[PDB]
């Protein structure tokens, strides 16, 4: 049975477009239309706003969290083609860095596994990708992929720092290989998966399901499965199961989890990888969980009562 | 050494200063200046003169880096002791003395060394501060030493120099003036009515300006609401601030004055963020006061979503939906000159912010009391109107679809 | 000034700066004018009156940084105003400094 | 895997995160294993000492065999995000994580503790670390860390000979010391104006401590009443004009040793 | 040296077409220390490699 | 007694003080000053009168500051017993003492009217501001900066320790010392100046009811 | 050389060149990731120290106006001082090849330990 906890108030004054926890479920970050992100902390079934992010020109389409290890750090991205990086420092938030590099609308924001330091992935209609990296000393680092997908890229996530099974296989005195990868759905009805090679960021997968754009991709957490697993959803109504056994393969099977009878906004995978949320155009929210067999259960159609 | 104690002692009291200056002092020119420092450290600062005695002594034989640091504590021990008009007048004369002596010195020599303020100065011949066991508490052996630069005795000489402005605009005050920081400086300045002289210490220490908008947005309210004395009491604070172009037109009240001081403010002092205009907004809609078309049309210019939550902080949901009005209609094209918004709504036009969530919260606002036509014909002419604007957006959105369709034969 | 009445025409040169009667415009040259005053051999204005005068010269300073837009500071006028500038506050702090000398002096 | 996360979820959801870890335990695959129990462990460990939180502890370290230094890890990570960074420096130091509490505590702990002159407070965390086998894997060691640990022993033994009629041999160490430390302070990265002002006080304390130091080191064979006690100008002047002062006091410094040095040149005629 | 760069600039001057990242005006290698302004992107990563390998050698 | 033990040559009496002032509290002293004293329409013809009830009423709180707090933890207690009366559904008890309820509805009928403009409200209140009055140019003693008077720091240091927590049966009370203290032009100033700082703590969290229930932004809200 | 390998304006590889041949030491390690580079950038250092003494102690016409760094001048090398800044360092895998028996008789080798 899923209860509600609680009923925030935003106070935003147009529609919101991201709502997103912070790494202990003590802050929600939320941004809207209103061209501002606001920052609630949430105990024991209170609010308190506690900031009111300006900077954004236009609706902000997406909030991330950076790992706590580095501060509290929350990314912002904006159909003004803007991407903000707030800080904490001292209880004021305060705007440390704009990135401007893109020439349309940057729809999605993703930060990287927290053992690749300060990495930040971002998805633009520009039909770019962006990342950009903070090395503690200097400017950010941009590293640009140009054309990553045609007509533009709705959404970026990361893949875990650690492969599947790597912690299984290794007698005892090999490092696990960091390998930096992410996926990223495109206007091109593509989801793709990049990897850092030589410094180069290359198209290592093109996975082709979907029938019209790809509005979102989430990569599952990799808690000691020895299995990659993507989501994605898109306008086709389409939500699709990516499942990968051995990362030497590079094989990727698709696994048709439902068919909705409108678009398909976004998809959520729970912390711990066993619960997949799913966002539609009917204004509901339903909640899929493998079963043993392998077969995917929706467990809660959230009507929105009220 | 008790001897020469005795010469200065008697050359003093006798008043022949000038032998006291004159005299080559041999080796012994370190115990004359220790004496007489000694003297001018345990003597009333009032009564007796020993440290501009110091101050000629060094002066004659060129010393004006000894010269300058005597000055200043002089100007120090009178702002700490002597809390009276005629205090503060000597206080701004030492530190001008001392800023006189150090721009007589090389830029690479021009510093003087202070011991940092809470350093105790154990009186010479006081009695050892015995802890409650009644053992001699161990000296602190660390005097920290700050070096001051021209630059910082620069920003004391003009802490001093407002203090006694204020002193001689209302002497009841010459007491508190003498230990106000900078900061409580500027309140102080700013209820006296004293605005050029509270902008020139915030620009001087790298104060926020707010607390002077604030002032003045109180003193305009509070004239705007005050009878024939408020006005007669308001030429006299607004004749202390550098109107550059006061023509006494008989025709003129001392409220409309006070509204241009504020303009020309706002016009010389522009912050990066709308933070002044936010300030006075904020507060002339905490006191009731309906907001001057000048200072609406200039925010709507620069900042319309910050107003329209303004007019909702308050509940003022007629003007805040006129203003919803007015801005979608410059989002249509008619009159976007006054919102600052260079293009109107078309295909290739730079995506204007629209404040949705606040607009809705007006729409809320004004469906939550369903008694009230007037209310009702508001929302329905909202509506229609953002009806309007999404119907015209869809097609502009449709027409940039079209745009972004044409293949690329070139 | 003509009439060698300095200590008169001194007093009358600050009431017109601190009056706030001249315009911001003319302020640079009111303070070049009391510069040969400021110079002379006797001290003609007191600690005092200097205050005031650097007071004056601080306030153009600050008004001239709040009228220029970052894009204008480059083009040949800002030399020559600025060399003025020094030689003014030289100036003052040669008075400031005889002044106190003398002031002091006096009490004792 | 789905079954170990699933349940070890459950436990989390109903307060027994303990016992989540281990569920996770069992997972054969020791990379997800490892990083399964660390990813809770930094959602659940609390910084605040509970009589609960310290039982649950005691659970991980005594009966699950966790390592401590995995728990510090988590603690000092929650410490960072709550901004006390007392505490994380603390769990760093605990955590076995030297490097990172290092850089904490010379960035931001340092000149808070030298400006306020707490010496002991800083010394508990640069003594851990000055133990021969962390030094050793500590990335700039000899440039911040062992500059601030040797000013507080400086400080430290000058507080003793001024409370024991101290031996000549005390002194000379002393003296080695010190004039190593105006070499090193130098040296001291400066990001704050705080750590400016750290630096300047630690400038001006030893510059004050070497001249005691040269009045102490002299026999007292040269008792003519009447002279301040003589310190030799030449072993002085080096080491005053190296050490970042502020403009005002190394002016006064440089106004005592020319005075001083005038009073050498006219006792010698 | 930074034929990306050089590009960039000259296209600059034969077409106003708006809204590109400022880049340095000069091609002297200390032109981007002294505009601070970027170089073209393929002209950094360019650099970098090469002065990576110089280091090497 | 309690005046002239600061002085050391009566220390047989010295603590004599104290109980003679709780055995004056017991018979309802500041309800009889202010019924029987303050209430005659005599007690306004003659200026010394004032002025010596005047100073009997602000000597008790500025020489006998621990019997004050007292009164006040007392009221707080019998406040307590009312609530828990009521939650009961029982009468509050007839022995409830309302000793500093008197003493505050004393000092609001105290000066709730000055025929003689002697101002002596104004020991209560504490200038935050030097007034900017830059219009009587003509009295030539500059004193920069008196310290207000140790009594007047005292006396409005009471004025804002009862405003702190005001318990549900004091609140009426000291609304009407506030109105009596509120008589005359400075003193309805730096009343408004109070009220004013008392609503100013709280604007960012709604979900807080933590206002002063003795503020601007209180009053108006309710209307 | 010294000046621009600690401007941060530069790249780490611009500045840790130039850092090699002005003997800059801080600039230098930073990029030395193995036990081999961090015992050439000492060694490189000490040598160009040492050779830098040697031609001001016979140069009697050095101008004061171009100061390199007291601590690089003034520089008291010993053999054993490398190997010591080595077992000091923060890199986990210096630390870790410092271990390995050919790194342990290399060092004994270099210092003529034999003993």
């Amino acid at each position: 049975m899923v209860s509600v906890i609680n009923t925030v108030d935003t106070s935003h004054e147009d529609m919101i477009h991201d709502a997103q926890m912070d790494y202990y479920g003590i802050r929600l970050a939320t941004c809207s239309s209103d061209r501002s992100v606001k920052i609630f902390d949430v105990k024991n079934g209170g609010q308190i706003l506690i900031a009111d992010l300006r900077g954004h020109d236009g609706p902000v389409w997406q909030v991330a969290w950076a790992h706590p290890m580095y501060g509290n750090i929350l990314a912002s991205c904006s159909y003004d083609r803007k991407v903000i990086i707030w800080k904490e420092e001292n209880g004021t938030w305060e705007k440390t860095y704009e990135y401007t590099g893109h020439d349309s609308s940057v729809n999605s924001v993703c930060w990287a596994p927290h053992d690749f330091g300060l990495v930040l992935a971002c998805g633009s209609s520009d039909g770019a990708i962006s990342i950009l990296t903070f090395t503690g000393d200097g400017p950010w680092e941009v590293k640009k992929i140009s054309n990553a997908h045609t007509i533009g890229c709705n959404a970026v996530s990361w893949a875990p720092s650690v492969i599947p099974g790597s912690l299984v296989d290794q007698p005892s005195s090999q490092k696990p290989n960091y390998i930096k990868r992410f996926v990223s759905g495109g206007c091109d009805n593509l989801v793709k998966i990049w990897r850092e090679e030589d410094g180069q960021w290359k198209e290592d997968q093109k996975l082709e399901a979907h029938s019209d754009w790809v509005r979102d991709v989430a990569w599952a957490p990799s808690i000691g499965l020895p299995t990659s697993t993507i989501a994605s959803c898109s306008q086709d109504g389409r939500v699709y199961i990516w499942t990968s056994d051995d990362a030497a393969t590079n094989c990727w099977t698709p696994k048709l989890l439902h068919k909705f009878n409108d678009v398909v906004w976004h998809v959520s995978w729970s912390i711990t990888a066993n619960i997949l949320a799913v966002s539609g155009g009917d204004n509901k929210v339903t909640l899929w969980k493998e079963s043993v067999d392998g077969q995917w259960a929706c467990i809660s159609d959230v009507n929105k009562g009220q | 050494l008790d001897c020469l104690r005795q010469l200065v002692v008697v050359l003093c009291e006798r008043s022949q200063l000038q032998d006291l200056v004159e005299f080559p002092y041999v080796n012994l020119h370190n115990e004359v200046v220790g004496i007489i420092e000694s003297r001018a450290r345990a003597v009333d600062l009032m009564t007796h003169n020993y440290y501009e005695l110091l101050y000629a002594f060094h002066i004659y034989r060129h010393n004006y880096r000894k010269a300058g640091s005597v000055m200043f504590e002089y100007g120090m021990r009178l702002g700490r002791e002597v809390r009276t008009l005629r205090g503060l007048q000597k206080q701004v004369n030492s530190y001008l003395a001392c800023l006189n002596c150090l721009r007589l010195i090389r830029p690479e020599y021009a510093w003087i060394v202070q011991p940092v303020s809470g350093a105790v100065y154990e009186r010479p011949g006081a009695s050892p501060k015995r802890n409650y066991d009644g053992e001699s508490s161990a000296v602190p052996s660390s005097s920290q030493i700050e070096i001051l630069e021209l630059r910082d005795l620069e920003k004391e000489y003009v802490l001093a120099q407002t203090r006694l402005t204020l002193a001689k605009h209302n002497p009841s005050t010459a007491a508190i003036a003498g230990s106000s920081a900078a900061e409580e400086m500027v309140a102080l300045l700013v209820q006296a009515g004293l605005f050029d002289t509270a902008i020139s210490l915030c620009q001087t220490f790298k104060l926020a300006l707010t607390s002077v908008f604030e002032g003045l947005a109180c003193k305009c309210i509070r004239l705007q609401q005050g009878g024939e004395a408020a006005q007669a009491e308001a030429w006299e604070w607004l004749a202390a601030n550098q109107l550059a172009t006061v023509i006494t037109t008989k025709e003129s009240s001392a409220t409309d004055e006070a509204w241009r001081l504020m303009i020309s403010y706002l016009d010389k002092y522009e912050a990066k963020n709308t933070l002044y205009h936010h300030c006075i907004i904020n507060k002339l809609l905490s006191h009731g006061v309906p907001l001057p078309n000048w200072l609406i049309n200039r925010y709507k210019a620069m900042d319309a979503a910050e107003l329209l939550r303004l007019y909702l902080k308050y509940d003022l949901l007629e003007e805040a939906a006129e203003l919803v009005l007015e801005y979608v209609d410059a989002l249509l094209g008619k009159g976007h000159q006054y919102f600052g918004i260079q293009a109107p709504l078309s295909a290739t036009s730079q995506l204007v912010w629209f404040p949705y969530s606040a607009i809705d919260h007006l729409r809320q606002a004004l469906g939550e009391n369903e008694s009230n036509q007037h209310n009702q014909a508001i929302l329905s002419k909202l509506q229609r109107k953002m009806d309007e604007y999404f119907q015209k957006l869809k097609k502009a959105t449709d027409d940039y679809k079209k745009l972004v369709q044409k293949p690329l034969r070139a | 000034y003509s009439q060698e009445q300095f200590s008169e025409a001194a007093s009358l040169l600050l009431s017109l700066m601190t009056a706030r009667i001249a315009p911001c415009s003319f302020w640079l040259t009111l303070l070049l004018d009391a510069l040969p005053l400021l110079e002379q051999k006797q001290v003609i204005f007191s600690a005092e009156q200097t205050y005031e005068l650097m007071r004056c010269l601080e306030d153009r300073m600050a008004a001239k940084l709040e009228s220029t837009s970052p894009d204008e500071i480059q083009k040949q006028d800002s030399s020559i105003d600025n060399t003025k500038v020094e030689m003014l506050r030289l100036a003052l702090a040669r008075n400031l400094a005889r002044a106190i000398v003398t002031e002091g002096a006096l009490q004792e | 895997g789905t079954l170990h996360a699933s349940y070890a979820a459950q436990l989390e959801n109903v307060g027994l995160w303990e016992w989540a870890i281990f569920v996770l335990l069992h997972i054969p695959h020791p990379h997800i294993r490892e990083a399964g129990v660390r990813e809770l462990l930094n959602r659940q460990c609390v910084v605040r000492e509970s009589p609960e939180s310290l039982a649950k502890e005691n659970f991980l370290i005594h009966r699950l065999c966790v390592p401590a230094q995995w728990v510090h890890e988590a603690k000092a990570i929650r410490s960072r995000r709550d901004g006390d960074r007392h505490k994380e420096a603390l769990y760093l130091l605990k955590g076995h994580q030297w490097n990172p509490c290092h850089k904490l505590v010379t960035r931001h702990l340092a000149a808070d503790a030298v400006i306020n002159e707490n010496y002991r407070y800083l010394q508990s965390f640069l003594g851990e670390l000055s133990n021969p086998e962390h030094c050793k894997h500590i990335q700039d060691w000899e440039t911040a860390g062992k500059v601030y640990l040797d000013y507080i022993r400086v400080i430290d033994m000058l507080n003793l000979i001024q409370q024991d009629e101290s031996s000549g041999c005390e002194l000379e160490k002393l003296h080695t010391k010190v004039m190593s430390l105006c070499k090193w302070v130098e040296l001291i990265h400066c990001y704050t104006a705080k750590d400016r002002l750290a630096q300047s006080e630690m400038a001006k304390r030893v510059a004050n401590i070497l001249r005691v130091v040269l009045s102490l080191q002299q026999p007292p064979e040269s008792m003519s009443d009447s002279s301040e006690p003589r310190v030799p100008l030449r072993l002085l002047a080096p080491h005053i004009g190296r050490l970042p002062m502020p403009e005002d006091y190394a002016l006064e410094e440089l106004r005592g040793l020319t005075q001083s040095y005038l009073r050498e040149l006219i006792c010698d005629s | 040296y930074w034929e990306n760069t050089l590009h960039t600039l000259k296209q600059r001057s034969m077409l106003s077409l708006g809204s590109s990242r400022p880049l340095v005006s000069e091609l002297d290698p200390d032109a981007p220390i002294r505009q601070k302004l970027p170089l073209d992107d393929l002209d950094r990563e360019d650099d970098i490699r090469l002065l990576k390998y110089l280091f090497t050698l | 007694l309690r005046g002239i033990s600061q002085f050391s040559e009566v220390l047989e009496f010295s603590e004599a003080d104290e109980p003679m002032a709780e055995i004056a509290i017991g018979g309802n002293v500041f309800l009889f000053l202010t019924e029987a004293v303050v209430g005659s329409e005599s007690f306004c013809t003659d200026e010394f009168f004032i002025r010596r009830i005047h100073k009997l009423v602000t000597d008790f709180p500025t020489l006998m500051p621990m019997k004050v707090k007292q009164l006040r933890n007392r009221a707080e207690e019998d406040a307590r017993l009312i609530q828990m009366s009521m939650q009961m559904g029982n009468e509050p008890p007839a022995s409830l003492r309302r000793d500093l309820e008197h003493l505050l509805l004393l000092i609001g009928e105290l000066y709730r009217k000055d025929p003689f403009h002697l101002e002596l409200a104004l020991e209560y209140w504490c200038p935050t501001e030097p007034l900017q009055s830059t219009s009587l140019m003509g009295s030539f003693l500059g004193v920069a900066h008196q310290r207000p008077p140790q009594r007047q720091v005292l006396l409005s240091k009471f004025v804002r320790q009862m405003s702190d927590l005001l318990p549900a049966t004091l609140y009426l009370p000291y609304l009407k010392m506030l109105r009596g203290l509120a008589s005359g032009p400075q003193c309805a100033h730096y009343c408004f100046s109070l009220l004013k700082a008392n609503g100013g703590s709280s604007a960012e969290n709604l979900q807080a009811a933590g206002g002063s229930p003795v503020s601007w932004d209180h009053f108006f809200h309710s209307l | 050389c010294w000046r621009m390998a600690e401007d941060e304006q530069f790249n780490k590889y611009e500045r840790a060149i130039y850092a090699t041949l002005s003997g800059n030491l801080k600039q230098l390690l930073p990029v030395c990731e193995s036990w081999e580079d961090t015992v050439w950038a000492h060694f490189k250092v000490m040598v160009d120290s040492l050779v830098e003494q040697e031609i001001r102690a016979s140069i009697i016409s050095f101008n004061e106006a171009n100061e390199l760094p007291r601590e690089y001048l003034e520089a008291n090398w010993t053999l054993d001082s490398v190997f010591e800044e080595l077992q000091a360092t923060d890199k986990k895998r210096v630390l870790e090849e410092n271990r390995e028996h050919y790194h342990i008789i290399q060092k004994f080798v270099i210092l003529a330990d034999v003993d």
